[PDB]
RNA sequence: ACAGAG
């Protein structure tokens, strides 16, 4: 909810996305995970062809 | 401190001789190659710049008969030398004379 | 971050053009106008202002100052 | 401050990745009839085998949007086309296909073929060679394994 | 006493690139050092290592014995493996702008006067041929100009000296011969060297190149020793630069243009293509399709759409190179077998 | 050259020297110096009328006029050094076979554009005297050796 | 990372470098430009004789 | 006419629609049959001519008749990089402030030009740090910058 | 994703580990509306060679 | 004298298989005193040739019509006279293959000769008792004039 | 332990 002059005064970017972490120091950020869904019947073959 | 510096050919007596220039690029070498190849007693004259990092040029001389290659060369430099004292006093003569008639011109 | 002193390719001035270039699109021309009118013939020399970003500008609001 | 030299890699913004080989000057490059001298030449071995056409229509679309003072879209599956290009470059007194009269810079007789003229964006990559030398003659040895 | 002195010229070191597939991936070379921050080595060097330049980095082992210098100087040299031991085919050979350079040296069209011939071969005249006699050729033409076509330019590479032992001799067929010719083939593609002086047909990639045999330089290798091909290959990168980079060559947009005699046959193509594939379309959907031995209904219609739309793609392919003029820059680049291939051409 | 916000100094002091331009690019005279060849446009055969239409506009603005004898168009060449060589004859299929596109091989037409040091027509005649120094240089190492 | 395939069979060696590389066809093809960087730093044991 | 041909070779570079022919110079003795070619300086002298056409403050555009491309060439390289002139090669930084960092002012101040003739000083030696009156000048820059 | 360039307006009140920026940035000739859409050429990453 | 081979050769063809060139045409030619077909490639910028025109043909060894055979670099500068100030097109190659006619299974007289002018090529297919004194690897020059 | 590069 900040101007992009109000910016200055806490030395940030207007452009800095953000989604990230600070911690220790770092900037950490929690990545997209891809995850199948959940239940859902899958029908799939075995490894001997059943 | 010595910017010249002449490499015979193995076999033939000062009629095939590599001249050295150091501290010189394309710039002086064209200009001389065409100056000696205006010789009819040249059959051969071209430059190679040895490796980019070194200024040198390596300007093969390769004379007909017996004239030996010192000749060619210093008609070159001289010849060269004269071409350049023409151009400069008929550019110097134009440069006044252009200043001179523009002068006469809105007055 | 500022405006480079000399266009890269020939080497004309180029980095006192910039505040008649900037002045000259106050006054409501094209850019094709005021390059023509700082004089800028090449391209070369027409990519150094007409490709400029001035991030000294917005940079120097977040330096220190009393 | 670092400055290009041998061995730095630059980009082309097509996927023609390359490092530097040579670095000449001002009077051995080849000049135009305007004075002007390129300064990254670029190899055209790079284009039959890869068939990037994008460089070449970027390329053409650049300088006929830097002689007006426009910058010609190059939006995906659209933008500014090539017939709208070509007639720029007309008017302003240039060749319709960016080819231009070369007057060679060593020897100073023309060029045979045309050289193909315009501004490409580079973009200079992270991999410096000055952070990459390594030379080890012998030093400091692992504690367990007594190799370096 | 042992002094440590420092690397300098002539030394023996290794050469390493780091997936190291065959043996000629970790060679010995003599190192001369030079000021830059960069290792440095010719480009007919690029095929058994398979570097690239494009921020490639490599290995370095400097040997610390006298019999590892030996042992890395005969058997590891870069004159003693210039042929793969796979099947004993030249890879240490011409790259690109040494074959495109070489191939637009050695066509009919090139006429050098005297300065430019003086100034081509000139170029060689430096390394250990700094002090031979250089042999400029008699011309050719000789009463209304005087004239040296390029071939003579060329054969200065294979003999630059009245006393150099080299007789080459070749005579193979070039990449673009029409088959019936036999040395007077319309294409000029019939490459015959005859004492080492070049008589007729261009030089592609399977006479410089790093292919196969019939090379020009594995005739030397197998003719007049190892030194004698490897002094070469030096004159080569040496002069087909110089040649290259004063006669200009470049690509455009106007190179890859399809003209009038394109953009009709391809619009007629496509639609016999795509009629033809709706009536197979129609055949197979509602009733009766001539079903292929050996598969079903629809593995039946792919093979007809495989064959149909691989119709289209070879029909509009020779259409487009009737009518590329000569020196297009693909077409001189796919000719010479330097980088690309018809297919290239054909499809951009 | 910089730019300031309150607070901020700049205090240095420079040391100019003389230095050729092969060593940096910094102490080149002229913002760029070239050259080209002189044109000459020539016609092979007469282009008259509606034709001589499109053939003044695939050309510079001022190379080819424009006149009438007899109430008719005829094209002549009026000043071929204003070209710049577009090559716009070759797009036009009728008239490739009207024209010869060439360049006088021993006139040029220099253009020397100074950044401000000194005028242009001493940085010609300071250019001379440079290569008029190179022969004189090489002629007293001939005479020093032999 | 054992010893059979860590240690033993390929270790670590010194006297060696690493650098970008770059193209040069003014050398011979059995030739390489070593950089002065790194001249200076690896040494060849030279046994004094006559 | 065959004549007319040979004429042309060595009078005309023109201009095809796929490359630049008669590129070469060819003028040299023994390469033409009833040509004589040898240097003449009598013909030389005769045939050279300059006329200056435009001429202003930081312009000049003028023509050379009769004199060969590896002598125009030599002239434009001496102009690009052998005309010295006077220029800044040490910044000495008294309180540096701002956010223009002490590298890049240094090079912008190096590459502004100054006015001084060239041809009254004199090349300054391998070391000499403190300069003379021969051979430098010397400048400076103090700017402070405070509110209204 | 590896081109020097600029990464921010705090990029000199801004400590990092490693940060690579570029002298004489310039915006790009020929653009995607994705280049707007991001305001890439706010802050660009090259130059116009 | 030293002449090889002399005939009047009427050209019957210019380009069989198009014009693969831009200075260098294939003429196709036929004799009138003899039977001899001409395969000939000849520089057509120099010398241009039409489809009906008729030239006299003169192989020779040497230059100098002594007979005499001192040959171990030809100066192009010295005026002296020589056989070619007959002619109007002179080249100079090499014999390379001489080669018997495949186009009888028996009792042939027909033998082909190739000269290689650094590659510009000619067959000179005929009559075995014409073509005497043609070996292989000796030099050639070929002499040429137009007739009316 | 993760990201790069060839
Ligand atoms: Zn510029």
């Amino acid at each position: 909810g900040k101007t992009p002059a109000e910016f200055a005064k806490l030395n940030e970017c207007p452009l800095d996305p953000g989604g990230y972490f600070i911690v220790k120091g770092v900037e950490k950020v929690i990545l997209i995970q891809e995850q199948l869904s959940k239940n859902r019947i899958i029908v799939e073959a075995d490894r001997k062809g059943a | 401190k010595t910017a010249l510096e002449m490499v015979q050919a193995a076999g033939t007596d000062r009629h095939c001789v590599t001249f050295v220039l150091h501290e010189e690029d394309h710039t002086l070498g064209n200009s001389l190659r065409y100056m000696i190849m205006k010789n009819p007693e040249v059959e051969f004259c071209g430059y190679t710049t040895t490796h980019p990092s070194e200024s040198k040029i390596n300007l093969r001389i390769q004379t007909r008969g017996t004239l030996p290659a010192v000749e060619p060369f210093q008609r070159g430099l001289n010849e060269l030398m004269n071409v350049c004292q023409h151009v400069l006093d008929k550019f110097e003569a134009s440069i006044k004379d252009y200043k001179d008639q523009k002068a006469s011109r809105n007055e | 971050m500022i405006i480079p002193v000399r266009c890269f390719t020939c080497g004309k001035i180029v980095g006192n053009k910039w505040e008649a270039y900037l002045g000259l699109l106050q006054a409501e021309y094209t850019e094709g106008d005021a390059l023509d009118a700082l004089g800028l013939k090449r391209y070369c020399c027409r990519r150094m202002l007409l490709a400029h970003v001035d991030l000294i500008e917005k940079l120097l609001n977040y330096a220190p100052l009393e | 401050t670092r400055r290009p030299e041998i061995g730095d890699k630059f980009s082309s913004r097509h996927g023609q990745k390359g490092v530097c080989g040579l670095i000449v000057p001002q009077e051995d490059m080849p000049f135009c009839d305007s004075g002007i001298c390129p300064d990254i030449i670029m190899n055209p071995h790079g284009f039959p085998s890869r068939m990037t056409v994008g460089k070449l229509i970027e390329l053409l679309a650049g300088k006929a949007g830097v002689l007006d003072g426009r910058f010609h879209y190059g939006t995906a599956f659209g933008g500014s086309k090539v017939k709208d290009v070509c007639e720029d470059l007309v008017r302003h007194g240039y060749n319709y296909l960016g080819k231009d009269y070369v007057t060679s810079g060593i020897t100073g007789e023309p060029l045979e073929a045309y050289i193909y003229f315009g501004p490409v964006y580079y973009q200079k990559l992270k991999h410096m060679v000055l952070d990459k030398m390594h030379a080890r003659a012998r030093g400091p040895r692992a504690v367990l394994t007594r190799q370096p | 006493d042992i002094v440590e002195r420092h690397l300098i010229d002539g030394d023996v070191v290794l050469f390493n690139r780091q997936p190291s597939l065959h043996k000629l991936s970790i060679m010995a070379h003599l190192a001369r050092v030079k000021p830059h921050r960069t290792f440095r080595f010719n480009e007919c060097v690029c095929t058994p290592y398979n570097a690239d330049f494009d921020g490639d980095e490599m290995n370095l082992h400097l040997p610390q014995t006298e019999e590892a210098k030996a042992e890395a100087l005969v058997l590891m040299g870069t004159k003693a493996n210039l042929v793969t031991p796979r099947n004993g085919e030249p890879l240490i050979a011409a790259i690109q702008d040494f074959l495109t350079g070489a191939y637009l040296l050695t066509l009919k069209d090139t006429f050098f006067d005297r300065a430019k011939a003086c100034q081509i071969i000139a170029s060689i005249l430096v390394g250990k041929d700094e002090k031979i006699k250089v042999r400029l050729p008699p011309p050719t033409i000789l009463k209304p100009v005087t004239l040296w076509t390029g071939k003579q330019i060329f054969s200065v590479i294979l003999r630059p000296s009245d006393d150099n032992p080299v007789r080459a001799n070749l005579r193979t067929k070039g990449k673009q011969y029409c088959g019936k010719g036999e040395d007077l083939c319309a294409n000029d593609s019939y490459v015959t060297i005859q004492n080492s002086e070049l008589m007729s047909g261009s030089m592609d990639k399977g006479t410089l190149g790093s292919g196969s045999k019939n090379n020009i330089f594995y005739i030397l290798l197998r003719d007049w020793g190892q030194n004698e091909a490897a002094d070469a290959m030096s004159r080569l990168a040496r002069l087909a630069p110089v040649y290259l980079s004063n006669r200009g060559f470049s690509i455009g947009i106007g190179d890859v243009t399809p003209g009038q005699g394109l953009l009709k046959a391809k619009y007629e193509l496509l639609n016999a293509g795509y009629k033809k594939c709706d009536e197979y379309i129609e055949a197979l959907n509602t009733g009766k399709l001539q079903q292929q031995p050996g598969c079903t209904a629809e593995e039946t219609l792919e093979a007809l759409i495989l064959k149909e739309l691989s119709v289209i793609r070879d029909h509009a392919g020779s259409a487009c190179l009737r009518e590329l003029d000569k020196s297009n820059s693909p077409l001189t680049m796919a000719l010479c077998g330097s980088k690309g291939s018809f297919i290239n051409i054909s499809q951009m | 050259i910089a730019q300031l916000r309150p607070g901020q100094e700049i205090d240095l002091l420079m040391h100019c020297v003389k230095g050729i331009g092969k060593d940096h690019a910094k102490f080149s005279p002229v913002a760029t110096a070239s050259y080209r060849l002189l044109p000459d446009i020539t016609l092979l055969e007469p282009v008259e009328g509606e034709a001589a239409e499109e053939l003044s506009r695939c050309f510079s603005p001022g190379v080819i006029e424009v006149q009438e004898v007899q109430g008719k168009k005829v094209a002549r060449v009026a000043n071929p050094r204003l070209d710049t060589f577009s090559r716009e004859i070759f797009r036009n299929e009728k008239l490739k076979k009207v024209v010869r596109l060439a360049r006088v091989r021993d006139h040029y037409i220099f253009s020397v554009e100074s950044t401000g040091v000194l005028p242009p027509d001493v940085l010609v005649s300071e250019a001379i005297k440079v290569l008029m120094g190179k022969c004189r240089r090489f002629l007293d190492e001939l005479d020093a050796v032999q | 990372q054992g010893r059979f395939r860590g240690n033993l069979s390929g270790k670590r060696v010194d006297f060696s470098g690493r650098t970008v590389i770059s193209p040069d066809p003014n050398l011979r093809i059995d030739e390489v430009a070593v950089p002065v960087h790194v001249a200076k730093i690896l040494t060849f044991p030279e046994k004094v004789n006559k | 006419a065959a004549s007319q041909a040979v004429e042309e070779m060595r009078s005309r570079v023109v201009l095809g629609e796929f490359g630049v022919r008669n590129v070469h110079t060819t003028d040299f003795p023994g390469n033409y049959s009833g040509y004589d070619d040898a240097w003449d300086q009598d013909r030389f002298e005769k045939n050279f001519r300059v006329d200056v056409v435009h001429m202003d403050e930081n312009s000049l555009e003028f023509d050379m008749v009769g004199i060969d491309a590896a002598i125009a060439n030599a002239f434009r390289r001496i102009l690009l990089a052998e005309v010295p002139t006077m220029a800044v090669e040490k910044v000495l930084v008294y309180n540096n402030t701002s956010i223009v960092q002490d590298e890049i002012l240094a090079h912008r101040l190096g590459l502004i030009p100054i006015h001084a003739d060239p041809r009254l000083f004199e090349y300054r030696n391998q070391g000499d740090e403190e300069g003379t009156e021969i051979d430098t000048l010397q400048f400076r820059l103090q700017v402070r910058c405070t509110r209204n | 994703k590896q081109a020097m360039g600029t990464i921010g307006y705090n990029q000199r009140n801004r400590i990092d580990t490693l940060m690579y920026l570029l002298a004489y940035p310039q915006k790009p000739m020929v653009k995607t509306k994705t280049i707007e859409l991001i305001e890439f050429e706010k802050l660009p990453a090259g130059q116009n060679a | 004298a030293g002449i090889l081979f002399e005939d009047i050769f009427d050209v019957k063809d210019i380009d069989p298989e198009g014009k693969k060139f831009d200075r260098v045409s294939r003429l196709h030619c036929e004799s009138e005193s003899f039977k001899m077909d001409l395969i000939l490639d000849v520089n057509i910028q120099i010398y241009p040739v039409d489809l009906g025109d008729k030239f006299r043909l003169v192989i020779a060894s040497t230059l100098y019509e002594d007979g005499t055979l001192d040959d171990g670099e030809y100066n192009p500068t010295d005026d002296r006279p020589s056989r070619a100030d007959q002619f109007e097109y002179v080249m100079y190659g090499k014999v390379y293959r001489i080669e018997g006619d495949e186009t009888s299974t028996e009792a042939a007289t027909r033998l082909s000769a190739y000269v290689s002018y650094g590659g510009l090529l000619m067959r000179l297919q005929g009559d075995a008792n014409n073509l005497h004194g043609f070996e292989v690897d000796s030099r050639v020059y070929l002499l040429m004039k137009k007739l009316a």
